[PDB]
């Protein structure tokens, strides 16, 4: 998926917030691993919704 | 304090120690009594019985 | 610099009193 970078720190077990509750959200028994990049290099316009 | 049991901090006190090494100061609560010498007993000398 | 051949260098490998035997022991 794409967010934005202050919600990057809430793709993790146990984290609330406007992500990971009522949205996206992992186990809290889980096993793997959470890899994310900047893409602004794509996403720079203003694009809007 | 909004996570889960698995997440939460738990503080861990390892205690390690070898049991069968000859001398030893550390520890041990029992009271002595007398030495016999020269008789049949039953000895316990620092947890050696 | 100079090089030796020693036969000395052993140690008590325990911590108990033994006597009149031979101990056979790894370390
Ligand atoms: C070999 O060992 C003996 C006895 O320690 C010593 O006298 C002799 O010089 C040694 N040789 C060499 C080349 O170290």
């Amino acid at each position: 998926f794409v967010i934005k970078g202050n919600e990057v720190s809430q793709i993790a077990p146990g984290q609330t917030g406007n992500i990971a509750d009522y949205n996206y959200k992992l186990p809290d028994d889980f096993t793997g691993c959470v890899i994310a990049w900047n893409s602004n290099k794509l996403d720079s316009k203003h694009s809007g919704n | 304090p909004t996570y889960g049991v698995g997440h939460q901090p738990y503080r861990v006190v390892v205690l390690s120690f070898e049991l069968l090494h000859a001398p030893a100061t550390v520890c041990g609560p029992k009271k002595s009594t007398n030495l016999v010498k020269n008789k049949c007993v039953n000895f316990n000398f620092n947890g050696l019985t | 610099q100079s090089y030796t051949n020693f036969t000395r260098g052993v140690y008590y490998p325990d911590k108990v009193f033994r006597s009149s035997v031979l101990h056979l022991t790894q370390d």
